[PDB]
């Protein structure tokens, strides 16, 4: 629901802030039709449930409780060999996801290891303070 | 600067699922119709007010020959038939596992045969909570080619499960022009489907004899349009029709169901005309002989089936013709000719002509991207 | 739930702590009730949705994930011109809100600009470390 | 010291919205009653367990001449009548936009008018999800003044939408005393609502002749209390009653709708007698002559609505009295006299007699405040 | 959602990580079904509301929005006098909770006082900088 | 090293509460049965599909004689009996507060006595949204001893509110063998419950006389098995049975109802046989005289009551016996013997033999524990 497909990455990123500002500013029945009300309420409840569960489980990489995080894993060149502007002004999200679909399993392990290392170092410092 | 990986959220993304969809029919639940009975037992009323979202500049690769929805409606229809027309004798075989005389004996089955009315009812297919259905809007669709003007919905339109062969009965029409569809031309192995843009009336009426009438004034024009569209693929050769090449009686001649009667009708006086850019057919009422049966070959497997004697009489049927199924005959002996014979019989083929648009999708929010920022540690 | 209408800000804040401590310290029928059940559930679902949406949208100001937040924006002397103690001991929330109605629009822009200021300063600090 | 800005979340706040509500009146769905039929068709069973809550030492400004909740019940009852009391012909003019003799031609509609029963039943309005209604409990309330006891609810109390003039039908009574309410006194142009804490009975029965009953022995007490209370506002004046000054037949003379009959009863011999600190009437069963009619100026817009003529006879109507509409006469020639004549005519005023206790409220939780906090940075 | 009773603390805690990794890696009809559907919906709504309320109420001790938190109050040996190994190798959650039910209330007061002292020290440093 | 306190979330822990419960029974809404009418007015249709999660090797302490669920059913049945079989004259004592021969008098009322049928119906108890019900599955359960194979549920199985004494009527059978429950043996004060494994048959039929018939060929074996179970506790002494020792006419003899027919059947020819390792009873039909009554003593308090005259004739009842309640006698004069007599009368006991396998709980998620992590500050 963050945006409409087809629009580039940068456009959606720019427009989401304005959407948030707008949303915060606050500016013939068949008696068997009752089933459809439940069919809609169940979908809404499941959506909320999944959102909460995913937000909670996103904490392994240390990016819990946020929608845009950042990590400490350097970006190689053998993965995309692409620059900022071309990625953020072209290559609709689906195409970019397809492009790097091969390495989408190694990066998870790399990020998890980096998070473990950061936590261990932070606890070692905590031993000091 | 220095690229650094990062994890985003809320990105739009689609995938393909294999969930189970439920029926949806505006049943009645008061009449004797078996379709009404099945709809009442397991289906729910339609949406009071549908909502359709018109997505923008998207492009998704549609494929119809490899869809998965049909594999489910074809298993639902067979279940539906197990509540309307029970067989007096259901003779089917069953073999015993032996490497190789493999054991194979016929099995007999029988139940009561109370005559009941039968008339198809529209049925709607919907997706559960968590999935969506994309539908295309292009006027041609190229068959299995990508289209752009896509929309998102939760349910399909009305579908009639009418069963027939060699001719498509009452069904939805095309947009503006008759179109031809095939999985791979030039292989004389896959059935060719054709969809019209204006139905043609057919009327069948009748103890073991009956007749069927079709308006020739429209049928000649329909064939002219079909042939005119067809020459494009094969410009030089000459297209000629011909009657069936033989086989089971259920495929050599038109066969359908009406009022608990299994009508078989010859269709020879419709494909004997060799066609060119000009007319060679004739120059009212096209008579068509028909005779009912009681021992038929099932379409849900292998084995004969028998039903109770026919009704007293005075049975009528009026229907519209919208689609057509045609096969091809190729080879190296061909000398500037192309013979197109009528075929069909694969119910999946008859039903792919109605679910060639919709595609079931699931939404994926996650995403990974390289950004220019750096974590604070 | 933050406070019972009528009480003063100081009294409400004082009672909130005790209420939270106490709460978290571990100390006929008819067929036609169906419709009212849906009419009730809808409101609760909508309220939960709105609360979560606002909580997530508060990320722009940097207070996301929190309710009691104070920014680093100095309080100008052209808005209220009153002592803190008097305001926090009288003039219950409604009157206080109606007092600052005229100027409250600009403070939002000031908060946004200050948040962007701190964010950018953090990015430049990133370069050295 | 130094002041800083800070933001608090969850602060209660009062605001005004323009939402819409849904009717929910006790229905039966089996009888022939038109009100029950309307409720079962478009309404919901009343709330089984409504809750009323008490605020603290709150103080807001309930208003009576600026509320919008009346504009919903008005347009709901107006719709109900168009489906409940179907006229033989509902004549309503309709003009043509011509600058200036402007074009204005009569308009007619077609509808069947079979005899139907009609017995008003209460309707419980309720606001949708997300908002609330507020009502005070002051026994006087002063009209448009801030109370001190406030409660928040969702569904109002049972209200009978009965229509009448110069005398209110069944309705809630005061708590301790007969109260008088007005919007802006000293203009002899805003109707004064007088609410009684005791019910004055009436029974009128009977084909263009009928007799209504008034027990002077019980009416004198209420009249004396009302006159004594009025004396407080203008003690220096001498209160004198009289009859209406003329106008539409539906306003000058009392009117009511009973058993499909449009009763017009002439109540002149009840408000002409003058009054003073002592009684001057007499010293029982005052006979109110009444005449059945078929003529009405539609209160829901200028027009006519004539139903089928009356039944043969045996009509009874036993009613209570718990409210009254009275206006005062002012002028420069007022020589120590206060003329009191019957009022009414705008059913909106009557509908403001049951909605002045309720106001629609929404909540905004965000808040700002100054404090000596300094976010780290 | 942290596990199922009957299992050792350490085993369940470890299995939680593997479950989260796996999940994040992406690897007869009748008219009387209306009532029980509403019954099911109500329980989910109530659970969501309670979870949100408790998550917000955990803000007194500085552990807002965190399933696992850390504190700086030394563990007095007069409470249980056990080694950190025997705690997590045996004594499933219920037994440990039973063992330490006498001193539970005091812990909350100690944590509240520690949090208030920490906040006051931070404000003193703020006055410093 | 250095331990520190840390708070976790979501830890699994249980407790006990005292919430309420709503009836859940499969009513009919068409029959004249009072139970069905009451359920339709206040009850819910049964669950269409239950679910049960089987937990691991967890343990719990299910105490039976201190459970709180019994009182809910005991105080819910009293209301049901107050709407089905209304008494003609209800006489109860009434005293006045006076310290002392205190003021005490008898107050009498009346009610309509329209004869109506009566048949017990199964009822399900379900917990509200926020609480859970446990259940054990061990084959013995020792009475009030911990089990090992526990699982969670949401609604208890079918329960019959049948009320009787000295012989528990239609009810669920045991698992494998008859089981004996007793709060604390050797105190000759607490009633001892016994549950069988093979339901026994009984037929009682009838102006003021009726006969009861039993199957000896099964009762002999049942009694032998019961005595074999008993002898384990008492190996040295000799088991003996005897007729009731007196009291009210509702405890010295069997008593039950059949559709407005209150039977007080004597049961002396069933407990006279002295018993040892071998049988000493007999060697096809055992006859029990029965006399209807019209003046009874209420079981929900103190006070006599009267009912309407009996029905004409053709009254029959076929019932299944499953359990048995006994009293006991101690004493220092006992010479190596154990006499057991029929019991019952306290409905709490009559319902403590059907809810021994249930318990209500609510989940407390917060938890604390020591670890080796420390905060940064």
């Amino acid at each position: 629901f963050l945006g409409a497909a087809g629009s580039t990455m940068g456009a959606a990123s720019m427009a989401l802030t304005v959407q948030a500002r707008l949303l915060l500013s606050g500016i013939q029945h068949m008696l068997q039709l009752t089933v459809w009300g439940i069919k809609q309420l169940q979908a809404r409840v499941l959506a909320v449930e999944r959102y909460l569960r995913d937000q909670q489980l996103l904490g392994i990489w240390g990016c819990s409780g946020k929608i845009i995080c950042c990590t400490n894993v350097p970006w190689n060149d053998s993965w995309s060999n692409k620059t900022i502007n071309e990625i953020w002004d072209n290559m609709t999200w689906m195409q970019w996801e397809k492009e790097i679909d091969n390495y989408t399993q190694h990066i998870y392990t790399l990020l998890e290891v980096s998070q473990i290392q950061q936590e261990k170092n932070e606890q070692e410092l905590l031993e000091l303070d | 600067a220095k690229k650094w990986v990062t994890v985003y959220y809320g990105v739009p993304v689609w995938k393909e699922a294999t969930t189970t969809l439920f029926c949806a029919s505006d049943a009645k639940a008061y009449d004797t119709e078996v379709h009404n009975v099945w709809a009442t037992h397991a289906c729910v009323p339609t949406d009071p007010n549908p909502q359709e979202i018109v997505l923008g500049n998207v492009t998704e690769n549609f494929n119809m020959w490899k869809n998965n929805m049909v594999e489910q409606m074809h298993e639902d229809i067979i279940s539906l038939w197990d509540q309307s027309l029970k067989p007096c004798v259901k003779l089917t075989p069953l073999c015993v596992t032996l490497n190789c005389l493999i054991n194979c004996n016929t099995s007999v089955i029988t139940q009561a045969c109370p005559k009941v009315s039968f008339e198809p009812i529209p049925i709607h297919y919907c997706a559960p909570a968590g999935f969506a259905i994309l539908k295309c809007n292009s006027k041609t669709f190229n068959g299995s080619g990508p289209c752009t003007n896509v929309s998102t919905v939760q349910c399909t339109h009305g579908i009639r499960p009418v069963v027939s062969t060699q001719l498509l009965l009452n069904g939805s029409l095309a947009e503006e022009e008759i179109v031809i569809r095939s999985e791979n031309i030039t292989d004389n192995a896959k059935t060719i489907i054709v969809q019209l843009n204006e139905a043609v009336e057919i009327n069948c009426t009748r103890i073991r004899q009956a007749h069927c009438n079709i308006s020739k004034a429209r049928w000649n024009e329909t064939l002219g349009q079909i042939v005119a569209k067809l020459e494009e693929q094969f410009p030089n050769k000459t297209i000629i029709f011909n009657h069936s090449s033989g086989g089971d009686p259920e495929i050599v001649t038109h066969s359908f169901n009406c009022g608990g009667e299994f009508f078989y009708c010859n269709t020879t006086p419709l494909f004997n005309s060799t066609w060119n850019n000009t007319r060679t057919d004739d120059y009212q009422n096209i008579t068509l002989q028909c005779r009912i049966k009681q021992i038929i070959n099932m379409w849900q497997g292998v084995g004969k089936a028998m039903y109770a004697p026919p009704i007293r009489g005075q049975i009528r049927c009026s229907s519209n013709i919208t689609g057509l199924l045609l096969t091809r005959d190729g080879g190296r002996d061909q000398n500037g000719t192309e013979t197109f014979r009528p075929g069909g019989g694969n119910m999946r083929d008859n039903w792919r002509s109605e679910l060639y648009k919709y595609k079931v999708v699931k939404i994926e929010p996650l995403g990974i991207a390289p950004t220019a920022c750096k974590r604070r540690v």
